[PDB]
């Protein structure tokens, strides 16, 4: 009933990516701390993972 | 829950739980002796609430229970008993956890779709919600019925 | 055997040996002398196989001759090696015999039923078994251990 | 994930005559990415049915399928194509005549 | 999507052949009830809320397990969900009914549900029920013979779920 | 309860001959139930095979 | 059923030719890899209960729903059907690895399996899952010499 | 078809079919008898709207059977006049359905690719399907003629 | 993701109760570990990189073939891949012993992890070492109480990849 | 992708040894090669197009079934989608024949072609006569040793998916 | 095959839980009415070939050109055919009626049946006449016990 | 190549209101390559909305 994962017996998210039900929006005006967010969301919602440093 | 708020806001940022967080979640665990003894104190009493807050809802919107109502008849009338006790038991589920999380993923999702389907007045289950925090906020001291109203309000919000 | 079996496939659709079963025979007439090499070593051999199959098997597991086990007693352990020794002849016959009919036949058809009903484990034989297996290949070239040790398996999957 | 033939086929000839950059371009302009995403969301793996937006019951499926599986669990392709037939082809296979052994006790 | 006229148009581009007279006999039983199903699309249309609300009512009182707790429907959100799905059968099948086909059914509805309902722990004799009851419900509004057609799409739905 | 054993030999006259082997199909003893006792001697009676004997063991 | 000998005597067959060289290097590099695919069957059919074993802990673990009340390995009956299903995709992947072709698998596991799973409600992902789990016991067995085998029976179910 | 488009454009939006698709379908099923007879009234008339249409063309555009022509010969002019009676069959099917919508799942989606891998020139088949559709529309009456004028048109400017 | 109260929560939901004696027991037990946890968290959090630095440096001082060529980690690249994968296993096992629930570990770490690592070549016991070498250093640093709740879901993860 | 000169770099790295005489034999061979690959590449390129014209004709002339009705490569958009297809084989040889290594086509064409054609019905067989007559079209373009190396390239082809 | 206490048996077991007040309230519900269903169903099975004459003659007293040539009753092997029918109809409510259940209908009648008649030309309305008739003989006879199995056939085949 | 930029207003006039913050996607201005100018233009136009000022920076 509470805190479970879409999906069934497939409500599992490998945690090299987002939790399933996160949202990351830009918003003009924020912290670099959520700008720098946003950009680990973006490469890890794309690319599935961080990528290494550099 | 509190602690898994703290776990998923860290996890989707893919860090560990800052400072913040790890004081968050010592406020919640310092303060979970007192919200078991409401929690407690809610369950013990649970029949006097749903008397008390039908009587007093039917006494507000007696249109409810007259002919051609939701709730008319005996039968119907025991169901928005029975979902005035099932809001009370979300309510306790609730205060122990900390956060509406539950009362928001067993009672809130999709509670709009559900009494639009089944014919329910939602103004009605404002009126209703709002008639149980008077009476379960009655039996509470006053630092506890602070934090219990809000859980009420939290329902008397997503209904509205 | 291993000539009954290709004569059996030819009598089933009435007719003459085939090229292939031809040369299964003439392979298996080709490997008789390997063949009567191992299973004299393993006849010559079998006291001190069954013994130390027997000795590592019961050091493995020791509720088998505990008391409440079913080799509990003299008797009972005496069986035990006996049913050993009756394994590893029949290994010897299935390797003179170049397939496992005599082994099904006189000792692995009806066994389950019997150690079930005699609540003998299964494991445990199957553990003797595969000390019986180490024994033997301990003493056998690498050639003639593996040649063994096909039978071996066979009566250890035939356990199971 | 994809629904349907017509969903794959139209990302599969922009990678065939016109490259990634093509299909990419193409995908994020769709009207699903800007009703669904806008401009300024992230896109986010997509669990609630919505047909109007192509959430239909095959691309939930898929969705949570793929969504399950680690980078590089596999190799497979979870969505070959949808059509008639199946991803090992047994059904074109040829059925044998009579079964390959028969049992009687006249026949030994 | 295939309807009944695309459905005989393909019959007769994979054998690669001008329309026969046999052809002809069923676009023209096509176009002979395309008015009756104009008219019961309309109906469904005018009263689907009515026809979800009793047709839900039904499966319930039918199964009361599923509401109370520990039922798959059981929640707000699992019981909107349940009559979220009532609702797309029967906007489905309604789609069906007035294409004369039933590939759409197949290709949005049908292709993949038995897996989802599988792995969601959605019961799926329930399930079935719910649209057996949506089809009496559905019947009974649209008169007989838009009954006698829309049972088709229905038990499509019931039997592609059984 | 009450069974019959029928002994019949049914020659293979109207059917070709076959390298297979038939031996059994030509002679044989078979215990049958009484109710298939009218069945079988008819079968072996339209095959051309004679009824050699019939026991009841009781 | 074929093997990888008679799979060539049919392509050369199909064209009305007769076996030219690279036909018969193809056959010479199926008979060099005769010995390793023997011994990979032979250790798969020592270790056949383990490797059932380890598989199906490795699919419950993965999925313990499946074994709960109402989950589709919920009873004797059902979780007895389930691991039957998997020790019959073990010998007859052993039987494909044997004869070096996918034949087997097609003729006597894949021939309306598929149909058979989405008809009784068996949840076909989790198979593959199960099916992935036993390639990846067999492969730390014997190594990668059966993985396709396995894959075909994953590829025959989706 | 129009059916189809009606229901793809309803279930593009998640909803029943508006009045405004409904009419659309009326309009339609209102008008499928005299749809039937014109299809059918081409149908029997095939094989003289192709040879009359290939007659035109090859008058029009010598050049096309001309030596050095894509049509040049015997077996090409054949496949010229087959893909004319293509295209003859799926007009057909077009005015069946209502809509163009036949016409371009069978033969216009990808035609330019098919016709630069066998060197057919476009120009030309536009000039054959006008050709076709002088030689079709001569065959109908007035109020048809415009019609099925309107899906050669189509086809012609997708060619083109 | 599930913590104790949130298990407590589904279980007497389910069986749609309100909370008994026993209900509140456990709570009341989750209450009280929770100081600990939390103080056992930070300290994670405060020495997670030292973590990582002396465990890895016990895995490949026990299997140094793994940093050399031929080695699944020979390679900067593969190196720094699983210094990450040791990152994120620390991480989600601190997460998990704050939930004091090892429902975290199923949903985002271990389910088809060991297929990923089959895939890819991981060797999935030198894995579980590099585990074993985190869960060491972790309990030296935490205490010994906190070193026994973290241990649990150090061992759930070792489980989950043997 | 894997090319010659990294399918030896990568051998060498994995067994963490500099390049020996062996290895410069290799590489030596690759560099002397290369510019009648380079040249072979460019002449296809130049030449793609007829390639394709040519060897689809020749398919379609063997096997008239697969354009008329009821064929796979019946429809506008199954004729483009066929020649695209082979497009695909063209290009990818050339690759594979520039690189002097198969490893793109292992990774780029052959994983999941035979489940893709076999899901969509495409004949396989027909698809091998296709690659065959590319084969000879191609050689009839580049010369003697250019078409003995692209025929390599072709016969993997067709060896993976026969 | 199921009845009401093998219902709430697959019930409970598919919870994993054990009987509670309410299920034991509906199992004793069950074993109240039992007694009477059983004479219900005695009573049916006594007068069988009495309730198949009645049904009958009331199905072709209503419709009468079913056994006028052209008429889907019109032989002594289409005649048969439908009393026959009728006497399954009648057979199957018996034993839905001692189970209390009616998913014997649903499995060894309804399934199907719709297609067969389709097939054969049977016409359906008629047939659920015909079921009408027969559960309008039945309830002169027994009261109204029958009347739910009686209509879930007549739903059923419509 | 080239980039352009485009300042735009895009109401919400063809849907329902709701509680999110929406105000940057309505009024904006962004630059975009050459080459999704077209499809950005038509877009806008789509939505009902406005092409207020196109710039090419340079
Ligand atoms: C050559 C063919 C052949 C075989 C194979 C054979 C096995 C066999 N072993 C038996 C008894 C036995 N067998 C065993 C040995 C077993 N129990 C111990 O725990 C061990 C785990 C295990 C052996 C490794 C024992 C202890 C008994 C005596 C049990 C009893 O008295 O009920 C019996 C019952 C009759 C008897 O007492 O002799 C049979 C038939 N007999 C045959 O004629
Ligand atoms: C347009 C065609 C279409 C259909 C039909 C469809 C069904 C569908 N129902 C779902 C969930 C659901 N479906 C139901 C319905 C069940 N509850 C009771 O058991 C009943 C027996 C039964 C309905 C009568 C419930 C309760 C859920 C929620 C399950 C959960 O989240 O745990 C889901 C998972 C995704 C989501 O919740 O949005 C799908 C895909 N989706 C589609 O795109
Ligand atoms: C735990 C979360 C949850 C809730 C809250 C819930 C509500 C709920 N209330 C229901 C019936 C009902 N609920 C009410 C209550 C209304 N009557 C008056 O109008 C009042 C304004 C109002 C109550 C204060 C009534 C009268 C019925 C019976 C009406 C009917 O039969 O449709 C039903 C139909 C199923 C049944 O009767 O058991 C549900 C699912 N379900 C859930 O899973
Ligand atoms: C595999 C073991 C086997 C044997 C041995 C065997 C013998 C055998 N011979 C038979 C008939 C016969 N056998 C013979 C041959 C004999 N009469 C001639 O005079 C010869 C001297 C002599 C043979 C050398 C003849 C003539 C018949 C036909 C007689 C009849 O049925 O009227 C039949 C009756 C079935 C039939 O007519 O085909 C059997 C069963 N059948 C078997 O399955
Ligand atoms: C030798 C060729 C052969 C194959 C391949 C075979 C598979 C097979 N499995 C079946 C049922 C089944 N199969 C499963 C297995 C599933 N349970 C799930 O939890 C798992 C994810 C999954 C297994 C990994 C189960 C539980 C059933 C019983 C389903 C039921 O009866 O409701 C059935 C239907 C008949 C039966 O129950 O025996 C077949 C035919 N049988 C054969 O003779
Ligand atoms: C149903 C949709 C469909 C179409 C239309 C289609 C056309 C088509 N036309 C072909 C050949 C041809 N088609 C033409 C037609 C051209 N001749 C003149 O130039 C004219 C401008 C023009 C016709 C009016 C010619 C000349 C050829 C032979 C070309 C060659 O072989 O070089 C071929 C090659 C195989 C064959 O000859 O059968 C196809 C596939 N295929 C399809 O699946
Ligand atoms: C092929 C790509 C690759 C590289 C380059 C690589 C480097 C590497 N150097 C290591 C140790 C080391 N590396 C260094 C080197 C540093 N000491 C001084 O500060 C210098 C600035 C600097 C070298 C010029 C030292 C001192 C150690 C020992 C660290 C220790 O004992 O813990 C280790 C740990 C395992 C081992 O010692 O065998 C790796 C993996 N690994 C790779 O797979
Ligand atoms: C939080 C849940 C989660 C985990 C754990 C996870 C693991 C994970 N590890 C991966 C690769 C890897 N993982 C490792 C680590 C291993 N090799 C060493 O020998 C060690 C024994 C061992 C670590 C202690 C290596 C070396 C790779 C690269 C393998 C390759 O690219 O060939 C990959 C493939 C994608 C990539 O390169 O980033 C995944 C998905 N993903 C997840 O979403
Ligand atoms: C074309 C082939 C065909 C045949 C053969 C046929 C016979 C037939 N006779 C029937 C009734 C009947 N049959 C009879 C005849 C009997 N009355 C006296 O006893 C006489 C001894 C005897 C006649 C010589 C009577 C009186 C009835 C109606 C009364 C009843 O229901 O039994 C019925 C039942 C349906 C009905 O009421 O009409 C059939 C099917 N029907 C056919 O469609
Ligand atoms: C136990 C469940 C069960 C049912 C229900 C069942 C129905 C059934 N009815 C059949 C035929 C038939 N059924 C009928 C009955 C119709 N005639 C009309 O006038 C009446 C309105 C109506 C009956 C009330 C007729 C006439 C046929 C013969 C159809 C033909 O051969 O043309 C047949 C085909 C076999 C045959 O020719 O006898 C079946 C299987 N079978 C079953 O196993
Ligand atoms: C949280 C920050 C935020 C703000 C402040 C905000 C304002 C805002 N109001 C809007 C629409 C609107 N806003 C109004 C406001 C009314 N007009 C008059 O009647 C009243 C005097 C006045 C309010 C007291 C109206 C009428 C519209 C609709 C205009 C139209 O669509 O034509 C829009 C256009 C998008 C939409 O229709 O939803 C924005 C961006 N949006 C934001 O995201």
């Amino acid at each position: 009933s509470v805190g479970d994962l879409p999906g069934g017996l497939w409500g599992v998210r490998p945690g090299f990516q987002s939790p399933p039900k996160q949202r990351y929006r830009w918003t003009l005006k924020q912290s670099k701390a959520e700008k720098e967010a946003l950009l680990e969301a973006i490469y890890r919602q794309v690319l599935e993972r961080v990528l290494p440093e550099g | 829950s509190v602690v898994t708020k703290a776990i998923v806001s860290a996890d989707a940022e893919a860090r560990y739980l800052s400072p913040g967080e790890l004081d968050r979640i010592r406020g919640f665990v310092s303060s979970g002796e007192r919200r078991l003894r409401v929690a407690q104190t809610l369950t013990e009493s649970r029949e006097r609430i749903i008397k008390q807050a039908g009587d007093q809802l039917f006494q507000k919107r007696p249109d409810l229970v007259s002919p051609g109502g939701n709730a008319y008849g005996a039968e119907r009338t025991a169901s928005c008993l029975r979902d005035l006790d099932y809001y009370l038991r979300l309510v306790t589920f609730g205060i122990v956890a900390g956060d509406v999380t539950p009362i928001e993923e067993i009672g809130v999702i999709g509670v709009k779709e559900m009494y639009r389907n089944l014919e329910v007045p939602l103004p009605g289950m404002v009126e209703a919600v709002k008639a149980m925090k008077s009476v379960a906020t009655g039996l509470l001291s006053g630092d506890d019925s602070a934090e219990v109203g809000y859980y009420f309000d939290y329902l008397a919000g997503a209904l509205a | 055997s291993a000539i009954t079996k290709a004569i059996l496939n030819a009598d089933a659709e009435a007719r003459y040996l085939s090229p292939g079963e031809i040369d299964v025979v003439r392979g298996y007439l080709a490997s008789g002398e390997r063949r009567v090499r191992v299973a004299r070593v393993l006849s010559d051999n079998a006291l001190r196989i069954v013994r130390g199959a027997g000795d590592t098997m019961f050091q493995k597991r020791p509720d088998l001759v505990a008391p409440g086990g079913n080799a509990y007693g003299e008797v009972r352990t005496a069986k035990c090696l006996r049913d050993l020794d009756y394994f590893l002849r029949l290994v010897t016959y299935g390797v003179l015999a170049g397939d496992t009919s005599p082994i099904d036949e006189i000792g692995l058809i009806g066994i389950k039923e019997t150690y079930s009903l005699l609540e003998v484990p299964v494991p445990g034989v199957i553990d003797g078994i595969k000390a019986a297996k180490q024994q033997a290949a301990a003493l056998l070239s690498s050639e003639d251990a593996a040649e063994a040790s096909f039978y071996f398996d066979y009566v250890i999957s035939a356990m199971s | 994930a994809p629904s349907n033939q017509k969903e794959i086929i139209k990302y599969h000839d922009l990678l065939a005559r016109k490259g990634l950059k093509a299909a990419v371009d193409a995908m994020v302009t769709t009207e699903e990415y800007t009703e669904i995403f806008g401009d300024d969301t992230v896109p986010f793996a997509r669990y609630t049915t919505d047909p109007a937006h192509g959430l239909v019951t095959q691309a939930y499926l898929g969705g949570v399928l793929v969504n399950a599986k680690h980078t590089y669990q596999n190799r497979t392709l979870n969505f070959p194509s949808y059509g008639p037939g199946s991803q090992t082809g047994g059904e074109q296979r040829s059925l044998p005549l009579v079964p390959e052994r028969v049992f009687s006790l006249g026949d030994g | 999507m295939q309807d009944a006229i695309t459905s005989v148009i393909n019959t007769y581009d994979v054998q690669g052949k001008y329309f026969d007279t046999s052809a002809f006999d069923k676009l023209k039983a096509y176009y002979a009830t395309g008015e009756l199903r104009v008219r019961a699309a309309g109906t469904i249309s005018a009263n689907a809320a009515t026809i979800i609300k009793e047709a839900s009512a039904k499966l319930f009182s039918n199964q009361p397990d599923l509401v109370r707790p520990g039922g798959n429907a059981y929640t707000t959100r699992r019981y909107a969900a349940c009559v979220r799905d009532m609702d797309y059968f029967l906007r489905y099948a309604t789609y069906a009914m007035l294409a004369g086909d039933t590939s759409i059914l197949d290709e949005r509805v049908l292709n993949g549900l038995k897996e989802t309902y599988n792995s969601l722990g959605v019961p799926i004799s329930s399930t079935v029920q719910g649209i057996q009851a949506m089809k009496e419900v559905t019947g009974s509004l649209v008169g007989s013979g838009a009954a006698k057609e829309m049972g088709v799409y229905f038990d499509y739905l019931s039997s592609g779920l059984s | 309860a009450r069974t019959i054993s029928i002994t019949a030999c049914v020659p293979r006259r109207t059917k070709s001959v076959g390298a297979s082997r038939e031996i059994q199909n030509v002679y044989f003893t078979k215990r049958i139930s009484f109710d298939q006792f009218t069945p079988e001697y008819q079968r072996i009676h339209r095959q051309g095979g004679t009824i050699l004997n019939v026991q009841c063991m009781g | 059923m074929l093997d990888a000998v008679t799979k060539i005597i049919n392509r050369t067959d199909a064209e009305g030719r007769y076996f030219a060289s690279k036909d018969f290097d193809e056959v010479t590099r199926f008979f060099a890899t005769g010995e390793a695919r023997l011994r990979a069957a032979s250790t798969i059919s020592a270790n056949a209960a383990s490797i059932l074993r380890e598989s199906a802990a490795a699919l419950f673990t993965e999925q313990p729903d499946l074994l709960r009340p109402g989950g589709n390995a919920y009873t004797s009956r059902r979780y007895a059907a389930c691991v039957r299903d998997m020790e019959y995709f073990l010998r007859y992947a052993t039987y494909a690895l044997v004869a070096g072709d996918t034949s087997v698998i097609d003729e006597r596991v894949l021939n309306g399996l598929k149909e058979t799973y989405m008809s009784l409600g068996v949840p076909i992902p989790s198979t593959v899952a199960g099916v992935t789990a036993m390639k990846g016991v067999v492969a730390s067995m014997i190594g990668s010499e059966a993985n396709v085998y396995f894959d075909h029976i994953a590829k025959g179910l989706s």
